[PDB]
């Protein structure tokens, strides 16, 4: 049936503007992070604790576990 | 009473002036388009990819300076020394009794 | 809701109808601009109960102040195409 | 609602409210239809008893003896239409209705879409402004000095004329846009 | 401290000597990046504190409130860029100067290792505040309102000067280490009395407490919006911050010269609530549920218990990011309508859905509604007097009741029902705005998730 | 074009410049604070081979 109507509604596009911008923005840097994280934990960090070697003193990043910490 | 009615000359209320009629996709932030598309860059950059994001993973993966696993470690093997050789945990007093110098009453 | 788009002849079809239901006017004197006190001698308790019955039929309610003044089926007609936006 | 109100109500249109309203409870005490038929025809024979009465003070005497035992027996919870202002869908849609002046602000790339139905307004926007112009001068002439007596609105008289104040009675969004 | 001090002041040679069309952009990007500068400071230890100098240090409990008010400038900047289109470059470079020299003076004063250094710049807010009121209000009233904000501060400071006098004529500092270190009880006596009372009263007008917070719906309903976000989010935790460090010397005086304040406090937020329900402004609105939640910091603080501390820290936080975003929502309706009326402007979700979602997601973290940050100072604050009194439950609920009651009432006359038919100047909403609002509301939902960050140093 | 954007441009360079001054300050500062450095009860050390300060 041809009884196709209008319906009369407010103008979407800024909204739906501003929420694609918002979303580009955030992801334009949080992709790399993620990456970035994820790399990182695969190949490098979760140290493993021990005993301090006896005449050695350690430096004050050595005494934290997670490498972005460190 | 020939007066003008009027109390002073003074400029008529302007009326509101519409962003989108002059320049659709005005972003809101300015009448010129290239410093509004410009300001709107730099402030959804700034804030949302810069700070928001960077800020936010910076603060996630800031080192323990409040020692809670150095308090927990310190925890177990305090626990793990007292519960082998019999001693009842922790202790009632804090300092031990035989450095207070109480005073004599004598009433 | 799955309501079919009912059309003008469809509504004057239903008055009509339902007025040749109503046995105190004999149904070849009736026309569609046949007046209700004058043409077809009416009371306005049977106007009113004629309003009732239009109101029952379509399912919808007409206010008093605009039912009062509904005196030929072409105008009830018109005014219920008004209410419900009667394209044809 | 369409019709513009009066200043008073006579005893007429009381008396044929009051049938109204007394029949519309007396079917939604009596739910089936042939006892509502016998009891509606015993309270029009009821109704219609004191039709031919003359005087004003026993009228206005009756009718109000007639709204205390309406009172006292009104059903009270009567049938009420789904759209009607009680009923339970009486302002369902009206969260769907946009005004006309809202397209105003369609972006262009949203205008671009359905091109006749823009063309079709802009028409009649011209149409609208010729008529407002001719219509203020009408009513201005038109209407009694010392202010309307009643909001009654004239129609139009001449040719090209348009009925006053029309724009925002014809462009009703619509009863269900959505 | 001074890499967060030297670009704040960097701020206004480069604001004097920018390009008429460049202000906004390069103090909104520069203010952004001092911001960033700030979030290092939140690192910190659950020992002393970060003594950087002998002027400056850092804590846990002025970290949180660097941060905010650091981060409150963009959006003051985003706000203000509006209403300012007709102004000449020198006055909009003025209004700008004023905002920088607020933000200068808040930060001196949040770190302010010495009692009267912090009297001095508390003080020294106060003129900034004042000329943005004043200058750039729009009613007549502004004047007024001016004048009952800096009068009222003034009669409430000025003992508080002789008090901190006399305490270093007697103990001999003010530096609040030492004054922690050295602390003595206070024996109950009226001279003990009335410097207690000269060392409260100051914080307590500021807050406001009830009684004392008629300037406040003046000041907010009067302020431009960037005036209204900083008064609402960072000039009412000066007086907590104050309540905080000053309660050290106030010990055992403080167990029974609270009680006239906890049952002022008490029975005010109640008071307030309602008045909030029967309000026909949005902006004298929110000032009253601001005078509410100041309220039950107020009774945190005084029950003076690491719950409280906590509660009260987290409360001040999360009140400051929702009174800024509630003000700017409500500017936003005002520029469109020019009335500042709740019932003109009607049903405008079917006009502004994503404005409507806004304000639902603001109503909501006004509402308390967990686990937002706001519930969880409002319940460790709760439990805390519930420990001091098991009776303070009923006016807790109450209150809750009667906020999520105005909150609501608030979010439906404004977008619910119909559109008014005369008011056809509805725009659709800039891409500004809607940034505005993200900025404010992201950061809330964030910090749930961790919350540690804004507990104090009690945690 | 070199020269000519820095005529607008120059005003940028000033909120950084500003911030590593204030680092520049803050080290200097902490240069005046150092009446205890490897004399606390709890981290006195003795010096490294090649250490001359515990810290700067
Ligand atoms: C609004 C939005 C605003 C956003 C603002 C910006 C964000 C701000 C906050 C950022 C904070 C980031 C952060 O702190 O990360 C946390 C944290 C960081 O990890 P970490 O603690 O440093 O590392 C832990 C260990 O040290 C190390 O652990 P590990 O080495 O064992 O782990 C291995 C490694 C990698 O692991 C693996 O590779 C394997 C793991 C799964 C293997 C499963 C099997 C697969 C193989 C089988 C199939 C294929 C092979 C077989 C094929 C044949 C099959 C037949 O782990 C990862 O890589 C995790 C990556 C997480 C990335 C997080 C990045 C955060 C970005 C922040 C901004 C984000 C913006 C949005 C965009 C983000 C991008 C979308 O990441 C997580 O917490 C992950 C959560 C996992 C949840 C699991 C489900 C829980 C559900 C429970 C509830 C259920 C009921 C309800
Ligand atoms: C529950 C888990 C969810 C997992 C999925 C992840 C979701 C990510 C959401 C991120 C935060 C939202 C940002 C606020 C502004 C929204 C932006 C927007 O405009 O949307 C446009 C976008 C496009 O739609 P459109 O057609 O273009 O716009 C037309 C209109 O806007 C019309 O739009 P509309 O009609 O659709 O309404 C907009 C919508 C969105 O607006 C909102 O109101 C959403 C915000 C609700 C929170 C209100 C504050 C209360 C305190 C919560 C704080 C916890 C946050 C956790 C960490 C968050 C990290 C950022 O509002 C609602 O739908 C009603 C919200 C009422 C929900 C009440 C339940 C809250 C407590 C639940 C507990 C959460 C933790 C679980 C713990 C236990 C289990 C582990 O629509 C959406 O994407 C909706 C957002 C997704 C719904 C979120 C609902 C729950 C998520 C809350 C935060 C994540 C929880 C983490 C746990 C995961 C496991
Ligand atoms: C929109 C439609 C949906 C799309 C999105 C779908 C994806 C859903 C994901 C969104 C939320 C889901 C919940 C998932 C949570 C996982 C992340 C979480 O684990 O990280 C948190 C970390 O988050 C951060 O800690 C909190 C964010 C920082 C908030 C600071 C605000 C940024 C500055 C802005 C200005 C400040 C204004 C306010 C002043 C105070 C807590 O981590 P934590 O267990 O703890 O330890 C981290 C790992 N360690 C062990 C290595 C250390
Ligand atoms: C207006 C909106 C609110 C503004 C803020 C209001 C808050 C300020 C209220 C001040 C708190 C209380 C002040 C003093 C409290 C001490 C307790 C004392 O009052 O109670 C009895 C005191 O008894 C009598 O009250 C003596 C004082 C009588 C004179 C005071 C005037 C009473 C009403 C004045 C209220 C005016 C407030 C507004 C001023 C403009 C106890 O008897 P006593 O054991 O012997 O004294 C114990 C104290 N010692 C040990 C130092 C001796
Ligand atoms: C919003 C408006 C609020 C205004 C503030 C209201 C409270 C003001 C506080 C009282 C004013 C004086 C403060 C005292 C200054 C501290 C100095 C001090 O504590 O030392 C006391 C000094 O104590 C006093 O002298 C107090 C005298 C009070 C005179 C001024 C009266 C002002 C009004 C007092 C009543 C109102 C106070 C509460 C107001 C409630 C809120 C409106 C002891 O002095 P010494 O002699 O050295 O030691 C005794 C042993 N030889
Ligand atoms: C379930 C609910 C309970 C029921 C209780 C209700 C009790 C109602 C009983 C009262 C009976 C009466 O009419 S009370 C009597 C009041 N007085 C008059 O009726 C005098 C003149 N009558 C008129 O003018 C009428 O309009 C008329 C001529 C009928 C129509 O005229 P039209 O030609 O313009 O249609």
């Amino acid at each position: 049936h041809g009884k196709r109507l209008f319906i009369i509604k407010p103008s979407g596009f800024y909204d739906r503007r501003f929420l694609k911008l918002m979303r580009f923005y955030i992801l334009l840097t949080g992709i790399p992070v993620a990456i970035g994280i994820t790399l990182v934990n695969v190949f490098i960090g979760e140290a493993e604790l021990a005993d301090i070697p006896e005449g050695y003193v350690p430096e004050h990043w050595e005494y934290f576990k997670h490498p972005i910490s460190r | 009473p020939p007066e003008p009615t009027i109390r002073l000359q003074e400029d008529p209320d302007p009326e509101d002036e519409n962003l989108y009629e002059k320049n659709p996709d005005s972003h809101g932030y300015d009448k010129d388009p290239i410093v509004d598309l410009w300001n709107m860059r730099v402030v959804f950059f700034f804030g949302f990819s810069i700070v928001l994001v960077l800020g936010s993973t910076f603060v996630a993966y800031l080192p323990d300076y409040r020692m809670q696993e150095w308090a927990r470690r310190e925890a177990e093997r305090l626990v793990k020394y007292r519960e082998a050789n019999g001693l009842p945990l922790m202790e009632s007093n804090c300092f031990d009794p035989n450095k207070i110098q109480l005073p004599e009453d004598e009433d | 809701s799955d309501a079919p788009p009912l059309t003008l002849e469809a509504i004057k079809d239903r008055v009509l109808y339902v007025l040749k239901l109503y046995d105190k006017i004999d149904p070849e004197k009736l026309s569609v601009n046949s007046h209700f006190m004058k043409d077809l001698g009416l009371d306005s308790l049977d106007q009113v109960e004629i309003i009732m019955a239009m109101e029952d039929e379509f399912g919808f309610e007409i206010p008093d102040i605009d039912a009062e003044k509904l005196m030929c089926p072409q105008e009830i007609v018109d005014y219920i195409a008004d209410k419900k936006d009667v394209y044809e | 609602a369409f019709s513009a109100p009066a200043a008073y109500l006579t005893h007429q249109q009381k008396v044929l409210r009051l049938y109204k309203r007394a029949l519309r409870h007396l079917e939604s005490w009596c739910v089936h239809r042939d006892k509502y038929r016998y009891f509606a025809c015993l309270m029009r024979a009821r109704f219609d008893e004191h039709k031919n009465e003359k005087d004003m003070v026993k009228a206005t005497q009756l009718l109000r003896q007639a709204e205390e035992e309406f009172w006292y027996g009104q059903h009270p919870q009567p049938y009420i239409f789904p759209e009607s202002p009680g009923g339970t869908s009486y302002e369902r849609y009206e969260c769907y209705k946009v005004p006309e002046w809202c397209l105003d602000d369609w972006h262009p790339s949203e205008k671009a879409m359905y091109p006749d139905y823009f063309a079709k307004r802009e028409q009649w926007k011209r149409l609208r402004r010729e008529s407002w112009e001719r219509e203020v001068k009408q009513l201005q002439e038109e209407t009694p000095p010392g202010g309307p007596r009643t909001e009654a609105l004239p129609p139009a008289r001449k040719e090209g004329d348009l009925p006053p104040l029309w724009w925002h009675i014809v462009t009703r969004p619509r009863e269900r846009p959505m | 401290m001074l890499k967060i001090i030297i670009p704040t002041t960097m701020l206004l040679p480069m604001t004097w000597m920018s390009k008429h069309n460049m202000i906004w952009i390069n103090a909104t990007v520069h203010s952004l990046l001092i911001s960033l500068i700030s979030l290092s400071l939140l690192n910190q230890l659950g020992e002393n504190s970060l003594n950087f100098s002998l002027t400056f240090f850092s804590d846990s409990l002025s970290a949180p409130l660097l941060v905010l008010t650091t981060w409150l400038l963009p959006l003051m900047l985003m706000a203000s860029q509006s209403h300012l289109s007709k102004e000449t470059t020198t006055r909009k470079k003025l209004y700008i100067t004023m905002l920088i020299l607020l933000q200068l003076f808040l930060i001196m004063t949040f770190t302010a290792t010495e009692l009267i250094l912090f009297y001095i710049l508390f003080e020294a807010t106060l003129v900034p505040t004042l000329i943005i009121i004043t200058r750039w209000g729009n009613q007549t009233e502004r004047l007024n309102a001016g004048l009952y904000f800096l009068f009222y501060t003034l009669a409430g400071s000025l003992p508080l000067l002789v008090a901190l006098v006399y305490i270093q004529n007697t103990t001999g500092s003010l530096n609040f280490l030492i004054i922690h270190y050295w602390s003595h009880p206070l024996s109950n006596s009226w001279s003990n009395i009335f410097m207690w009372l000269a060392c409260i009263m100051a914080f307590m007008v500021k807050m406001p407490l009830y009684g004392l917070h008629l300037w406040l719906p003046k000041a907010h309903v009067e302020a431009p919006i960037a005036g209204s976000m900083v008064l609402a989010a960072v000039l009412l935790k000066l007086g907590g911050y104050g309540m905080m460090r000053i309660t050290t010397i106030l010990n055992p005086l403080t167990n029974y010269m609270a009680y006239p304040f906890l049952m002022l406090s008490m029975w005010g937020m109640i008071m307030t609530s309602s008045i909030c329900l029967r309000q026909t402004d949005l902006k004298s609105l929110i000032a009253y549920s601001s005078v509410s939640h100041m309220a039950l910091v107020i009774v945190a603080i005084m029950i003076q218990t690491p719950w409280s501390f906590m509660g009260a820290t987290a409360l001040m936080i999360a009140h400051g990011l929702t009174s800024s975003m509630l003000f700017c929502l409500a500017n936003t309706n005002y520029e469109r309508v020019h009335s500042r009326t709740m019932i003109l402007a009607r049903g405008l979700q079917t006009l502004l859905p994503l404005m409507a979602t806004w304000w639902l997601v603001a109503s909501l973290t006004n509402l308390a509604l967990p686990p937002s940050i706001n519930l969880i100072g409002e319940l460790f604050i709760i439990t805390a007097s519930f420990s001091w009194s098991n009776i303070t439950i009923i006016l807790m609920g109450m209150n809750m009741m009667i906020t999520a009651l105005y909150s609501l009432y608030m979010l439906i006359t404004t977008q619910r029902g119909k559109y008014t038919h005369h008011i056809n100047n509805i725009k659709p909403s800039f891409t500004r705005e809607n940034a505005l609002m993200a900025l404010h509301i992201l950061p809330l939902l964030l910090l749930t998730l961790n919350p540690k960050m804004i507990l104090g140093p009690l945690y | 074009n070199v020269l000519q954007i820095v005529r607008d441009h120059w005003v940028h360079i000033l909120v950084p410049v500003g911030f590593v001054f204030g680092c520049y300050l803050d080290r200097r500062s902490d240069e005046k604070l150092t009446a205890f450095r490897n004399k606390s009860l709890l981290f006195k050390r003795e010096l490294r081979p090649n250490e001359e300060v515990t810290w700067k």
